[PDB]
């Protein structure tokens, strides 16, 4: 399942958008939104 | 009739024309100070719930 | 439920000011004559009365 | 500084003067007559009602 | 990213307004209480305020706020921001103009901050009541209760198409920078601040100055004085003087938004 | 009257010399009331 | 108002024992139901202006001591005219009243 | 003897279970409030937590 | 407006007593008896 070109997807078919990652919030239930691999914290 | 259901009137809830009577009246400030107050009745849709 | 919402009042305090009617819903203008008032550091304008 | 109350609605009627009012505190209304016998009415209105 | 929806509100800057019962006499205070909305379903109010919450002069930091006193715009690190209603409240988040909190039902709603000895109140009548969701009448949110849709403020400041707007502030009028040279009124002008004047000393002496201008008239009680600082917007308060001529219709979002949630 | 060319007397009733520049500033500057009439539209 | 040596709106002194002890105003509290702010204070007198409730309790930090004494005194809120508010408007009609005084004379 | 009365608390520990309502977000927190009590005569009440004091 | 022996006037018939004088409050709203020159400080 692939969503639109303003939406990055996390994972299980629910996707935020390019807005609401990197941004210390839970708006994925894997938190892939603030991982090491796109923060690089 | 400004206090029981239709204070307020939209078409659709995007929509750009709205009917409104509140009774909204302006007051005059007081002793100096920058304010500007009003006085109207409470919301019918608030008093229909 | 509404929410109304009040612009910024001008204070042209040695004068006097009118509106014009603005396409509004339940619009109000006043003018309200000889407030003084008085903001932070001091009066806003010499003009008394 | 005391508070001041919404401005009642009046809707007339033969010899009827109709009154609907929305408090947002229980305010007092006292009404009489201008007669022989003034015949007072008081009371505390919290509620919005309606009076004839 | 944070700077994503700290965009905007880097443009934009505190102001001092009109406060009822800041102490106990109504000053003017940096920290004032406008519009604050009791409507949600479990007692959680969101209550706009003057100050700015999470913005320094450079970046953004979550822990950092600034306020003004006077004309310079202070940033002070936040130790006890309280707000409280009949209870003390526990507040969620804050962001910009805006502070959320969880609040008991009462009939005032207080805020405040420390930087030093100093303590910066302020106290509006809002009746604030706690509204239960569905067909029982609770008085605080239970531990184990069946799930119902309620509606909420949420947690997370976005856009999410609500707006508000800014404006260029009108004129401040500041009467300490208005001092006598040697027997003739002097203005000190700091840094670009463009200003204004209104002498009836003889007659009308108006005029806009950048820098000195010793005005030949004797009493600095017989002058006006003003301020046009352009550089920052503020948010286009009831309680401010408008500007003189048109003013740009700026954008600003609200950060949290009513949403519908489950209780 | 009789002011300089680039000032223009207000009222004619006191003779007092006004810049011509404040012209329908809004502000009751001279005592007749002709200083803040004949702006520009 | 006094710190045993002279005026001085900042301090304040009572006994602790026979020794008259004097320190500095810290934490001076007044609270009934929630929480009052406090207007002034000359000698034995404070001035408060609190919410309605059941007790009045006053106290002050010494040290790391607390001091507090709560008695059990009733308390209401008495609105002027003939609309029973229960906190004071910004704005409305102005109306005489009976309140004490700011100042100490 | 003031060891009399914690003879059998020495070999006992705190713990962290939850409780809701910390912060927003129901927590799990050091602090646990389970069975409050309050069936006394001037509104005195006894709390019982998972922390030891 | 000549007040008695025992009151201060402020400005514009405002008469405050003389205890009233430099105490750290302010009587009048001239405020001439919390001035620089009248209470020397
Ligand atoms: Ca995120
Ligand atoms: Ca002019
Ligand atoms: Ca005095």
């Amino acid at each position: 399942p692939t969503c639109g070109a303003h939406e990055f997807q996390c994972s299980t078919s629910s996707c935020i958008p390019i807005s609401w990652v990197c941004d210390d919030d839970a708006d994925c239930s894997d938190q892939s939104d603030e991982s090491l691999e796109q923060c690089g914290r | 009739k400004a206090g029981s259901f239709g204070d307020l009137q939209s078409r659709t809830s995007t929509s750009n024309d709205l009917y409104a009577n509140t009774n909204l009246k302006l007051q005059r400030p007081q002793a100096g100070i920058v304010h500007t107050p009003f006085t109207q009745v409470p919301s019918g849709f608030e008093r229909w719930k | 439920k509404y929410k109304t919402k009040v612009p910024s009042p001008v204070v042209k305090c040695c004068g006097a000011t009118q509106c014009t009617s603005k396409p509004h819903p339940d619009y109000q203008c006043q003018v309200f004559s000889g407030v003084y008032p008085f903001m932070w550091g001091g009066a806003y304008c010499f003009c008394d009365t | 500084i005391a508070t001041l109350a919404p401005e009642p609605l009046v809707e007339h009627k033969h010899r009827t003067l109709i009154l609907h009012l929305h408090p947002d505190h229980p305010t007092l209304l006292t009404t009489r007559s201008l007669g022989s016998d003034a015949n007072p009415t008081r009371q505390w209105i919290e509620r919005p009602t309606t009076v004839n | 990213d944070l700077d994503t929806h700290f965009t905007q509100y880097k443009l934009a800057r505190p102001y001092i307004a009109d406060c009822p019962n800041c102490g106990h006499s109504r000053c003017d205070s940096p920290i004032a209480i406008e519009e604050v909305r009791g409507d949600a379903h479990a007692g959680v109010i969101r209550i706009q305020t003057s100050a700015m919450f999470g913005l320094k002069t450079d970046g953004v930091d979550l822990a950092y706020m600034s306020f003004m006193n006077g004309k310079t715009q202070k940033s002070i690190k936040i130790d006890n921001l309280h707000v409280r209603t009949s209870a003390p409240c526990s507040l969620v988040s804050h962001h910009g103009y805006y502070i959320l909190a969880q609040c008991p039902p009462g009939d005032t709603v207080t805020v405040g901050f420390h930087d030093g000895p100093n303590r910066h109140t302020c106290t509006v009548a809002h009746k604030v009541e706690f509204r239960p969701v569905g067909r029982e009448k609770y008085r605080h949110p239970p531990e184990h209760g069946v799930e119902l849709p309620c509606n909420r403020y949420t947690h997370k400041r976005a856009d999410q198409g609500h707006y508000v707007e800014m404006h260029q502030p009108g004129l401040v009028a500041d009467h300490s920078l208005l001092s006598i040279h040697s027997a003739k009124v002097k203005i000190t002008v700091p840094s670009g601040a463009q200003v204004k004047y209104y002498c009836k000393c003889p007659d009308v002496r108006k005029g806009i100055t950048s820098s000195d201008h010793t005005t030949t008239c004797t009493d600095v009680k017989q002058c006006r004085a003003y301020l046009i600082d352009n550089k920052k917007w503020v948010y286009n308060s009831g309680r401010l003087p408008r500007g003189e001529g048109d003013t740009f219709k700026g954008k600003l979002h609200v950060p949290f938004v009513p949403v519908k949630a489950k209780c | 009257r009789t002011c300089r060319i680039h000032e223009i007397s207000c009222g004619a009733h006191s003779t007092q010399c006004i810049p011509v520049s404040w012209r329908c500033d809004g502000e009751n500057d001279c005592d007749s009331g002709e200083d803040e009439e004949n702006c520009g539209n």
